[PDB]
This record gives structure tokens, C-alpha cells and sequence, in this order.
RNA sequence: GGUUGCGGCCAUAUCUACCAGAAAGCACCGUUUCCCGUCCGAUCAACUGUAGUUAAGCUGGUAAGAGCCUGACCGAGUAGUGUAGUGGGUGACCAUACGCGAAACUCAGGUGCUGCAAUCU
RNA sequence: ACAGAAAUCUCCAGUAGAACAAAAGGGUAAAAGCCCCCUUGAUUUUGAUUUUCAGUGUGAAUACAAACCAUGAAAGUGUG
RNA sequence: UCACCUUGACCUAUUCUCAAACUUUAAAUAUGUAAGAAGUCCUUGUUACUUAAUUGAACGUGGACAUUUGAAUGAAGAGC
């Protein structure tokens, strides 16, 4: 699908395999890592990820399966 | 509300002491910045700040690393000139602004030169320079945030250091006595304010209206009997103690300063550590989370 | 709690915004003259929009501002007219409260020429001790989150002394 | 048409340096510059009296004439084939102190220091500054350090 | 060490929420004849520290706080750039050689310092 | 209360998101803005300086100096 | 309906992509000045300027220091 675009297009494109997981700034392992942890909770289009940083109040008001 | 981010990294704040509603930083600058051809030339103020309960003078100038007293007075001392109250009034005002001259006048050694106005009257006069002599010490009045208002107190030590032998440049539209029909002074008028009139003519119309106001106010002066019209000789014999001895008698120190600090330094509380504040999360998580 | 945390009154303000200026607006500043026994101050008018008839600086309002002893003998004057009755509105979340009544003059006869209605609207504005430090000159802070007043405390202060009755018909 | 005026390309320059908008500070009415003092010319926008043209900006000259609020102060300007005296006659709230020249004057005071104990014993006490020389000798050593790199890495995409 | 006045640098000091303050100072607070100012002694002025209070101001602490500040071989020797070639490539651009070298991000740490005067169980 | 989405009144939040005669850029929060009071410095005299530059002229501007005034309690500020 | 699968914007936390006449930051290259005898230090002479005050200011008398005298490289003569 991606190889019949090249057609369309002036210049060269690649069609890379990326190593991330899907739409994130993440690699594949180091998503599950967080996945099994509790820094992961489903958004609209996107992941919401948890920090060592804010208020505890608000690390415990999102992301409560954290914390166990 | 919602202080955001956003708003907070791009806040300019005001320096502290206009953050403090302390300091007039317009007025300052005009009040300090010397002609750069009188080069390290000290340009003095006096500065004269108005407390509840006490009265504050001092003679200041500037320096890069901050500001430098070079006499201060207050109206707290005056006890021992024998003003034990009215230590607010308009007429300390003038004990502290006189106390403040002399006390700089012997500081300097110019006391025995400009003795400046000895009897008062109310007079608007200024201090001249002695000729072939050092010229008067020069000063400005900094009234600082307080308002110029015609009979302020702020304009009391204006006149008290101005006949205590301080050459401070002032008009004296701003004494009681001014008047916006006539542009003339009331000498006769200011001549009261200065011994305390303001103040004695209150007691005996208080004499006259009501022993109820007249015993929650002056109900210090009911236990002590000081007599309704004798201010003007307690102000006198202040003024003539001030010429006598301004020469700045210090306290006690009364628990001194080693074992002051060690005094104030129980009630103090601490900031605390990383190894504390970390415990303290470690403790909130198993306090917060732990299922309840 | 404390005898310096106790709701008082500030100022009551008395506020007639009349449509037009000129002969007819005098006696609106009479009829506010003797409620209150000062002399009152007028306001102008913001803009001029040619849908509401008033032209911007024309002085198109009265109002007076009252505090202390001579405030607290006016609010009832205008109270049982109200008949001490209080909505889920007429109150601000800062704490302060007011209404809109019409005709209560019959009472405070001056030589009454009654050619005219004069309707107004109360406001009062609360405080509570310690007020000076916004309104002060030097060191102007601002009031504490405990200390400033709220919704609350004057509807539990009109449940209180004026003993009245709140948000029913 | 073209536009030359005074104030023209002065969009950036003039400009009051982010979260420091506001008055000036009191330290620069308090500095004292006397005549023959070197002084950087750095305008401040939000005072608009006394202040230089675009073209001394970060320009550095010495003091000739003092003034009220104001220092004279000479710059050499390139004109065609040579260098004219410029006269500016700037406010003391554009001016600061070249930094260098109070690092130039504690030196004077410093060889004059080292001449002092080179009047004691050992006379050319060699105070001028040099270079940086080329290294010495060394004996690097390897305990707890043995030398351990490996290879250039492959070819990843790593998206 | 506290506090007050005058400051210097002007957030490590700002902002948000909660909690403490012994003394002292500061503050709120009492009154309106006078000087003075107002629609109104709330502001301002004047007076006595007298009726009372730390409730606020104010100081300090707490916050895996927001912000701000410092450092990092954190990104990253990266992006960019100076210089060189009868280098590559159809070109777009790219690689190398001799140099200079970030920012955003990320972790760690911090949250006014200090001058002059005066006073404080 | 009329009175609403916009009349006036009152509080809270408000770093400027407004305003400063006129374009745009810069600058400004106990002000340079808004309100009030007083005034004519938008004055006289001669030099110096900056920009355009031949370091000519013209225009504009900056700092002084001798005066004379304004102003304010004063430090100061004002040669549009 | 006379509190509802079929709400628009608005607010809060996310997300992709950008700016010659946007910006917290911020290079490389280019650019200003300094690196001393017309200097530094001590003493104190003058003045009508300046200071509350010989205090400062400016210029000095007399004295102290000599080429590693205050980075590197060059200089082909320098200046007019
Ligand atoms: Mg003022
Ligand atoms: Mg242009
Ligand atoms: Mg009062
Ligand atoms: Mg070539
Ligand atoms: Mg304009
Ligand atoms: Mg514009
Ligand atoms: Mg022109
Ligand atoms: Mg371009
Ligand atoms: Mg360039």
C-alpha cells in the first residue's frame, strides 16, 4: 500500500520498518515494560504516560492502577 | 484562579520593595542619583517614616552594595528627654526631626556652628550658610510613600531639622497654617503644633464635652495628672535636653545577641532534607495507595 | 472564632441608572440626597450605542456610599419592602448581596414635589476586620484565603441578625 | 521609497532583554566613571534621552567629558580609507564599565606585586603571559583502567 | 536568630493549597476638635497606644506542587557553520579532511542572599 | 428593579492581553497610560556633538554652559 | 422532556505538522575594546569647579621602578 504511494511522489522514499510501538516515541519491549507496569492508560487518539513528577494527588487521581 | 505555566514563567516580577509596597523606585532614583561631576559625592536624604506607635528618622546615602545610615534618631528614645507620650503626635515629630539634627551636627562637629533657629516660633526659616565658614550639611527630605498633604507629619521633622540646624530645602506651603485663599503662612498657628496646641486644645474641649472620651483617651495622662496645658512646657524642656545631649545613648542589649539568637532560634521551623522529603513520598504512597 | 473574624458591614451603595439626563435626573439625586444625608456623586456614561437612547458623557446616574451607623438605618428601610425575602441569586460569590425595589418614599418627606418614580437598587458590600491592607497605601497586600469573605458567611449572616429567610417566594 | 532614519533596523536591538522590561535598577545611577574610564555602549530602549545610534552599539571607547547624567565618550569610527574621533554625548544609563579594564588594572597592581619579591631576590621574576605551551610529558597508567574500546557500530534506522 | 527602617542584586525571592509564630517590632484595631481630604474618617489627614486581637497582613515550614535557578560525557560532539579538493551524484543534495559547536528534550540539585542602622526572653 | 448580550452600581481575577494624535517597530504599571491642580522651557545667547555626510549644507536630535521662568514639600524635571 | 443514541462552540489534559515581515533560547563566520613610561605607586602643590568639610575633580612638583617594561608573529624604515 505504501509502495504503490511511491508512485505519486517526485524524489525517492523509503519504506522504513520502525521499531517503535505503533504511533509513540517508545520501542516495542520498552512498551510493555510500561504496559505491565502502570504508566499506560488509553486517551482519545494517544497514551497517556505517568511521571516521578507533579503532585501525588494528581498521580493518584489519573493512573490509580499504579501504586499497588 | 488557573495561574497557568504559561503565565507564571513569563511573569515579570516587581523587585522586592516594590513587591513590598516599601519602596517607591520612582522616587528613589530621582532622589539619589548625584550629578556624575560631584563623582563619589554623597547625596544624603532624611529619610522620616511614620510607624504606629513610633517615629523613625534617619540620614542616608547610597552605595552599590546598599544604603548606609549615617545618623538615625527615633521617637521611642524621647523618654528620656522627657516626652514619655505623644510619641506620634505632630510634635514628636518635630522632637525626633530636631533630635536628628543635633545628633548629626556633633557627629560631624558642626554642632557648635548652625545651632539654627533656637526659640521657636514658626517662622519659615531656612538655614543660611556661615560666611568664610563650612557650609550647612545639605539634605533632602524623603517622605518616601506617605502623601504631602498641607499639616502632615511628614513635615513635621521638615521643620524640626530645619531649625535644628539642618539645611533642608523645603517650601513651607505644606505646615498648618497654609492657606489656598491667601498664599501666606499662619506663623502664629504653627507656633502651636510645634509645642503640641493641636493636641492641648483637644483635652480642653474634651474638659467640656465628655469625661468618657477624655478616660479612654488620655487615660494614661488621668493616671499620671500631667496638667491639659502644660505640654508646651514639656516640649520645651525636651527641646532644651535635646541641645543639651543629642549624643545617641544606646540600651542595655539585656540577654545579648548570642543568647538572643539562641532564644529566637527554638521557635524557627525547619526546612527539611532529600532523605526526609523522599521518606515522606515513600510514606505517602503506602499512605495514599496502599489498598485502603 | 476569632473577635477580629466576625462579617460586618462595609458600605451600602444606592444605585439609580436613570435613561437620560437633564431636569429629571436632579430629582433622582434628591430623593438619594435624603435617604442617605449625603450629598450624592453621579456617573457618566460609558458609550453611546443608538439603541439605548444614552450618549456617552452625559451623566446619566446617581449613587451614594454609606458606611458605618448611618448604614445599617437604611438597609432595613429597604428590607421590609423586600420582605426579608432572598433569592437563590441576589448574592455574589465574594460575599456581598443586593436587590432592587421601587417606591418606598413616602417615608423621609421633604416638600415632596411628586411628579415621578424613582426605583434603585441596594447593594451592600461586606468586609470583615483587617480590610485595610488592600485599601492601605504602603505594604498593599491581599486578604487571606481564610480571612476574605464568602458566599456562605453572609447568607449565614442574613439567617442571622436581620433574621430573615433565604431563596423561597 | 528607501527608509533611513535614526532609529531604523533597531527592531532586536533596542529591545528590553525578556522578563527584565521595567525600571533601571540603581546600581548603574550609582557607578562613577571618570574621565579616561572605558566604558561599553549598550543602549537601553526603555530610556529614549541621551541615547547613542545604532551604530555604537556594542561599541567600546573611553570617556573624555562629564556631564549632569551624561559621559562624553569617544569612539573611532571607520569612515572610507580612516578612522574619525567620534564625540557621543550619552547618558549614564546606556554606559557600563568594560569588564576587561578592571581585569587589565588588578594585573598592573598584580607585576607590580611580582616585581616587589623580585626586588627581595631573583630578579627578572618573567611576568609576562604566555600561551598555552604544548603539553609535557606524561605516564598514563592503566591499574583499574585497562585500555578497552570496541569497533565502529553497524548501520541501524532506529525509527 | 527574630523584627523594623533604608537598601543592593531583582522569582533560588514569584504563584497555588495547608499548617505554625515565644518575646519584640510591625500590623489590624479606637476616636474625629484641630491641620487636611473625600459621595462617604474605607483611602488620606489628625490623636491616644487608650477598648482588643494575632483573624488577616507579615515571617517561616509543608508540597514526588506549577514556575524559576544551577549543573551534567543528558541530548550531542548532534543540528548548524568556517575552511579544502579536477571528491561523489544527472540533479537535489551528500560523504570525507582541518576546525568551531548549539537548542529543545532528559536526569540531578535548589527555593533568596546580603549591606547599613536600631531593638528583642 | 426596569435591565436583556451589551445603561449604571459592587466585589473577585487581571504582566498589560489596554492606552499613549496619526503607519510600523521599539518603550512604559505607585508610569510614559487614566483623573485632577499649577503653568508656558513650544523662552533668550553662544559654542560642542550625533545621524544623512564631502565628515559640506538642510532637517531632525543629544549633552552642556550663561540667563530667565514654570513646577514640586523636595530631590529633581522641562530648550516642544 | 412542555431529565433523553441523534449537543455546536467552550474549558482541561493529549496529539500530527509549521513561520522572511513569530519567539524563551541560541551558534559558526564576521565585529568593538584592552594587553602600560602619555604606565603604576607614594608624598602633596594649584583652582574662581565641586564637597558638610583641600572633600573630590582635573593638571602638576618631587621621589620609587629599565627593557620578560608587562601575550604571540611580523615589520618590508616611521610619521607628515
Ligand atoms: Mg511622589
Ligand atoms: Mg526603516
Ligand atoms: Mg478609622
Ligand atoms: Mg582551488
Ligand atoms: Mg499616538
Ligand atoms: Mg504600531
Ligand atoms: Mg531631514
Ligand atoms: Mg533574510
Ligand atoms: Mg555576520
Amino acid at each position: 500500500g505504501l509502495r504503490r504511494a511511491r508512485y505519486k511522489f517526485p524524489g525517492q522514499q523509503k519504506i522504513i520498518l520502525s521499531k517503535k510501538w505503533g504511533f509513540t516515541n517508545l520501542d516495542r519491549p520498552e512498551y510493555l515494560k510500561k504496559r505491565e507496569a502502570g504508566e499506560v492508560k488509553d486517551d482519545g487518539a494517544f497514551v497517556k504516560f505517568l511521571s516521578k513528577k507533579g503532585s501525588l494527588e494528581n498521580n493518584i487521581r489519573e493512573f490509580p492502577e499504579y501504586f499497588a | 484562579d488557573a495561574k497557568s505555566s504559561a503565565y507564571s514563567s513569563r511573569f515579570q516580577t516587581p523587585f522586592r520593595r516594590r513587591r513590598e509596597g516599601k519602596t517607591d523606585y520612582y522616587q528613589r532614583k530621582r532622589l539619589v542619583t548625584q550629578h556624575k561631576a560631584k563623582y563619589n559625592t554623597p547625596k544624603y536624604r532624611l529619610v522620616v517614616r511614620f510607624t504606629n506607635k513610633d517615629i523613625i528618622c534617619q540620614i542616608i546615602s547610597s552605595t552599590i552594595t546598599g544604603d548606609v545610615v549615617l545618623a538615625a534618631a527615633y521617637s521611642h528614645e524621647l523618654p528620656r528627654y522627657g516626652i514619655t507620650h505623644g510619641l506620634t503626635n505632630w510634635a514628636a515629630a518635630y522632637a525626633t526631626g530636631l533630635l536628628i539634627a543635633r545628633r548629626t551636627l556633633q557627629k560631624l562637629g558642626l554642632d557648635e556652628t548652625y545651632k539654627g533657629v533656637e526659640e521657636v516660633e514658626g517662622e519659615y526659616e531656612l538655614t543660611e550658610a556661615v560666611e568664610d565658614g563650612p557650609r550647612p550639611f545639605k539634605v533632602f527630605l524623603d517622605i518616601g510613600l506617605q502623601r504631602t498633604t498641607t499639616g502632615a507629619r511628614v513635615f513635621g521633622a521638615l521643620k524640626g531639622a530645619s531649625d535644628g540646624g539642618l539645611y533642608v530645602p523645603h517650601s513651607e506651603n505644606r505646615f498648618p497654617g497654609w492657606d489656598f485663599e491667601t498664599e501666606e503662612i499662619d506663623p502664629e498657628l504653627l507656633r502651636s503644633y510645634i509645642f503640641g496646641g493641636h493636641v492641648s486644645q483637644y483635652m480642653e474641649e474634651l474638659a467640656d464635652d465628655d469625661e468618657e472620651r477624655f478616660s479612654e483617651l488620655f487615660k494614661g495622662y488621668l493616671a499620671d495628672d500631667i496638667d491639659a496645658d502644660s505640654l508646651e512646657d514639656i516640649y520645651t524642656s525636651a527641646h532644651e535636653a535635646i541641645r543639651a545631649d543629642p549624643a545617641f545613648k544606646p540600651t542595655e542589649k539585656k540577654f545579648t545577641k548570642e543568647q538572643y539568637a539562641a532564644e529566637s532560634k527554638k521557635y524557627r521551623q525547619t526546612k527539611l532534607s532529600k532523605e526526609e522529603r523522599a521518606a515522606r513520598v515513600a510514606a505517602k504512597i503506602a499512605a495514599l495507595a496502599g489498598q485502603q | 472564632q476569632n473577635p477580629m473574624r466576625d462579617l460586618k458591614i462595609e458600605k451600602l451603595v444606592l444605585n439609580i441608572s436613570v435613561g437620560e439626563s437633564g431636569d429629571r435626573l436632579t430629582r433622582a439625586s434628591k430623593v438619594l440626597e435624603q435617604l442617605s444625608g449625603q450629598t450624592p456623586v453621579q456617573s457618566k456614561a460609558r458609550y453611546t450605542v443608538r439603541t439605548f437612547g444614552i450618549r456617552r458623557n452625559e451623566k446619566i446616574a446617581v449613587h451614594v456610599t454609606v458606611r458605618g451607623p448611618k448604614a445599617e438605618e437604611i438597609l432595613e428601610r429597604g428590607l421590609k419592602v423586600k420582605e426579608y425575602q432572598l433569592r437563590d441569586r441576589n448574592f455574589s460569590a465574594t460575599g456581598n448581596f443586593g436587590f432592587g425595589i421601587d417606591e418606598h418614599i413616602d417615608l423621609g418627606i421633604k416638600y415632596d414635589p411628586s411628579i415621578g418614580i424613582f426605583g434603585m437598587d441596594f447593594y451592600v458590600v461586606m468586609n470583615r476586620p483587617g480590610a485595610r491592607v488592600t485599601r492601605r497605601k504602603r505594604c498593599k497586600g491581599t486578604v487571606g484565603n481564610s480571612h476574605k469573605t464568602t458566599k456562605e458567611d453572609t447568607v449565614s449572616w442574613f439567617k442571622q441578625k436581620y433574621d430573615a429567610d433565604v431563596l423561597d417566594k | 521609497g528607501k527608509s533611513h532614519g535614526y532609529r531604523s533596523r533597531t527592531r532586536y536591538m533596542f529591545q528590553r532583554d525578556f522578563r527584565k522590561h521595567g525600571a533601571v535598577h540603581l546600581s548603574t545611577y550609582l557607578k562613577v566613571y571618570k574621565v579616561g574610564d572605558i566604558v561599553d555602549i549598550k543602549a537601553n530602549g526603555s530610556i529614549q534621552k541621551g541615547m547613542p545610534h545604532k551604530f555604537y552599539q556594542g561599541k567600546t571607547g573611553v570617556v573624555y567629558n562629564v556631564t549632569k547624567s551624561s559621559v562624553g565618550v569617544i569612539i573611532n569610527k571607520m569612515v572610507g580609507n580612516r578612522y574619525l574621533e567620534k564625540r557621543l554625548n550619552l547618558r549614564v544609563e546606556h554606559i557600563k564599565h568594560s569588564k576587561c579594564r578592571q581585569e587589565f588594572l588588578e594585573r598592573v597592581k598584580a607585576n607590580a606585586a611580582k616585581r616587589a619579591e623580585a626586588k627581595a631576590q631573583g630578579v627578572a621574576v618573567q611576568l609576562k603571559r604566555q600561551p598555552a605551551q604544548p603539553r609535557e610529558s606524561r605516564i598514563v597508567s592503566t591499574e583499574g583502567n585497562v585500555p578497552q574500546t570496541l569497533a565502529p557500530v553497524p548501520y541501524e534506522t532506529f525509527i
